[PDB]
Formats: C-alpha cells, structure tokens, sequence
DNA sequence: ATATATATATATATATATATATATATATATATATATATATATATATATATATATATATAT
DNA sequence: ATATATATATATATATATATATATATATATATATATATATATATATATATATATATATAT
C-alpha cells in the first residue's frame, strides 16, 4: 500500500549499505566465508573457545586452499585463521564474549538463506500442512470468546476421541508408515530447531 | 495399551476443560498473546507456497527431460511408456513429491481444507489480526488454500 | 554430512555464480530493483 | 622464657633494550556496470497485385 | 430451359522504404578487493631499587 511505498525503497537502500547479513552476500568471497563459518558453528552453538576456533578454522582453511582464486595462506594457516577471525569480528559476523566467539544474528539469517536456496530437497515438508491444520484449529478454538462455542469445540473433539477410544478398546491401533514417520520427523526437527533462532 | 492410556489421559484433560467451560470459566488468548500467536501461525504457512515453487520446478524439469529423451530413436514404444511411468513414480516418492501427494490426498477429504479456509476467515476477522499483519499478509493468508489449489 | 563437509563449499560456489536471486543480491543497483519488483507483485495475486 | 628489635635476605617492581605480532594508510589489479556502435527485427506507411465472390453475358 | 463462363469490384496479401527499438558487442570508468610499508603492543632477559621478612639482635 501507498503507506509504505516511497518509504520502503529507502528502508532497503539502508540495509544494503549497512546490514551485515546482506553486505556479506555482496562480497566476492561470500561463498567460502559462509561455508566455513557454518562448518565452525555446526559442531555446537554453545560457544567456542577463541583459539580452539582458530585451530579448527585453520584446519578447514587448508582443506580449501585448493580454491586457488582466494589464495588461502599456506606458510602458517593458523596465523591466517587468527587474521580471519579478526575479520569476522570486525565485520560483525561473530561477536565474541566470555572469551568464546558467537554468531551474530546476521549470520543466522544469511545461513538459513543459502540453505533454503540450493535445489536440494526443501525446508518444509508434508507434515507442515497437518501442522498448520491442527494449530489453526486450536488457535480458533481458543480465540473464540463465546463459551457455548468452546462447548461445541470440546463436544466435537471429545466425541472424536471417544470414537478412537472405543476402537482402541477393540485394539484397532494404527501407526505411521516409514514414509509418514520419516516425513514427520524431518519436519519436527526443522520446526523446533527454529526456537533456537531469535 | 499405550494408546489406550494416552486416550484416557487426553479425555480426562478435555473433561476438565469442559467442566470449566460449562462453569463459565473459559479463557481467551490475552490480547497481546493473540497477536504473536497469529504471527506464528502465519509464519508457519509462509513455507508451503515457497516449496510448491520447487514442486513445480521438479515436475517441469521432468516433463522437459521426457520430451528431450523421446527423441532417441532407440526407444521402443515400450521404452517410452516405462520411462514415463518411472519418471512419475520417482518424482512422486521424492520429498517434494510427497508434499504434493499429501496435498492431493487432502483434496479427497475436501472437508478438512474447507474447514481450514473457514477458520482462517474467522481468525482474520478478529480485530487483533489487523495489528498482527499488514493488509497484504492478511490478504494472502485469507486466500492460502486457493493459492495452493491453483498452484 | 561428512561428504557435505567438503561438498558444501561446492554448492555455495555454484549459487554465487548462477542462482538468480543470489546474483541479484550482489549487483550494485540491486536494492532499487528488488524493492520496485516487490512493489509491483505486492498487489498481484493472479499475476 | 616471650616479646621487642636488629641487619641482611627474599622477592618484587621498574627500567632498558631486544624481538615479534597487529592495525593501520596506501598502492595496485581485477571485477563489474555502463556508454557507444552496428546490425537486426517491428512496425509503420504506400502501392501493386492476387484473391473470392458476385454481376453479368453466355451455351445448349 | 438449366446452368456456364467472363468482368467487376472487393478483400486480402505482398512488397518496399523509413524509421525506431532491440540485441550483441567494444571500450570505458568505477568499485572491491587484496597486497604493501609503517608504526605500535606484547612478551622477554638483565639489572636496580624497592617492600616484605628472615633472620636476628635485643629486650622485659
């Protein structure tokens, strides 16, 4: 709407010039950068000792010296790991506190971007639908202030559960098939794993 | 027996909830809670379309491949029919295919999708919605179910 | 995943050279174009 | 004896000079968008010609 | 007789020129990036002057 039309463009001109997560993706070296940093943080997100990170990064740096165009240092990869952690602090990718480095939120967004990007299989998956389903049901039922309507909700849901209880009394249980189970599991991982986000 | 006990505990939960509701003790999403709750539910759906994107790309690519391969004279009629059937089965069993198939299966039980759209309308009616979502988001969510069906 | 521990850099090297969106985010003019395009499509729901 | 009080000693902080690590100003090269140019395609108009269908003259 | 054949106009197509917009490509100027020379911060040995106490004299 016009309310934000003219304003928004400037809102984006700003982010391009200053916001880190965007700035990184503009730099030529962005691929190696983001790959390596994902590598570093993946092992655990509780926080890494600085020089432990120096060591692991230097190890990863040598792995990719074969990427010739970026001239990854050879005579002392450990020193280069240090000179590059300096950069990822100065560029606000990793604030370090308590002596252990960490990933600025800008890095979280940038990383969750590239992952979704490539054409490997998707972030969401089938269960997502049943998820929005049940949550919408619950969200409506709660949001509804009319008490008789909550009564109707409870009556219908309890009658459903009564059907299934009677069936279970007769032993008519059913379970996900590997298809469904695997799908739901990947979904649930991708779901709770967003709580960690903010 | 595990499922039996699960059902027993759930029915007891809902029994207590009904007893409270009949006593007049219903509870509403406190006005601020509702806002974030809605923002959450919106964010949840905000993936489905962006992945039907890839469902389209995959089946489009499969079609392009089957065409491009049909030029091979070497292919008997029986070869091409088999290639078709196998391409479709493969594209179906892949995750995006599983998503598409799940969606389609839902369409057999249309009542669920229709009820979902109904509840979406009811939700977007509530005043809090205006705060939780600018005009555009409310528009799109109001018309989610369609924008999947069409897709 | 361990294979991906090296192959991953390959994917990202790929995206930054070919994938449209990524390439878009890079060019200098990008924000203006992206903002405007959203402005257009924003109203649209059938194209 | 215990307690005050002694010169010397233990241990230290500071100072000088040395080397190495880091931060920065600057240079330079490469990557990239953008202007200029030639050839192409689109569409216009202008005009000639071909086409269908009918008006019309005609055979038997 | 019924129906056949020619001339006319009309409706359409084709052809040509002018112009403009497009696309493909060259050359250019600009920006990012990495590379460099310099000055400065950390760590160290030796040496000295210092505070704390031993070691110690001396005392009640």
């Amino acid at each position: 709407m016009e309310e934000n039309t003219r304003q928004r463009t400037e809102n984006y001109i700003s982010a391009k010039n200053q916001h880190p997560a965007w700035i990184l993706l503009a730099t030529r070296r962005a691929p190696l950068v983001l790959s390596a940093l994902k590598t570093l943080f993946e092992k655990s997100h509780d926080g890494i000792p600085l020089e432990e990170a120096i060591q692991s990064l230097s190890s990863i740096l040598i792995e990719h010296v074969s990427q010739e165009q970026y001239d990854i240092n050879q005579d002392n990869p450990f020193l280069q790991a240090s000179r590059e952690l300096r950069e990822w602090i100065k560029r606000r990718l990793i604030v370090e506190r308590d002596g252990r480095i960490f990933a600025t939120d800008a890095l979280e967004v940038a990383i969750t971007f590239v992952e979704s990007l490539d054409n490997r299989f998707m972030t969401s998956t089938a269960s997502r639908l049943s998820t929005v389903q049940r949550e919408i049901e619950n969200l409506e039922t709660r949001l509804n202030p009319n008490p008789a309507n909550r009564v109707a909700t409870l009556r219908r849901r309890i009658s459903e559960l009564e059907r299934e209880l009677q069936e279970a009394e007769a032993g008519h249980i059913e379970v996900l098939e590997t298809h469904q189970a695997v799908e739901h599991i990947r979904d649930v991982y991708n779901l709770a794993s967003s709580l960690r986000a903010d | 027996a595990n499922r039996v006990a699960t059902l027993r505990r759930r029915i007891s939960e809902l029994e207590r909830e009904l007893q409270e509701a009949e006593a007049g003790h219903i509870e509403v999403l406190e006005t601020h809670q509702a806002v974030e709750h809605i923002r959450d539910v919106y964010n949840l759906a905000s993936s489905l379309r962006a992945d039907f994107r890839r469902v389209e790309d995959s089946w489009r690519e499969a079609d392009r491949a089957l065409r491009q391969s049909i030029i091979g004279e070497q292919y008997h009629r029986g070869d091409i029919v088999e290639r078709l059937l196998n391409d479709q089965d493969a594209l179906l069993n892949t995750p995006e295919g599983r998503v598409f198939d799940s969606f389609q299966q839902q369409l057999r039980q249309s009542s669920e999708l229709k009820a979902m759209s109904e509840r979406l309308r009811v939700i977007l009616s509530h005043p809090s919605a205006s705060d939780a979502l600018n005009r555009l988001q409310r528009h799109d969510l109001r018309w989610l179910v369609k924008r999947l069906v069409d897709e």
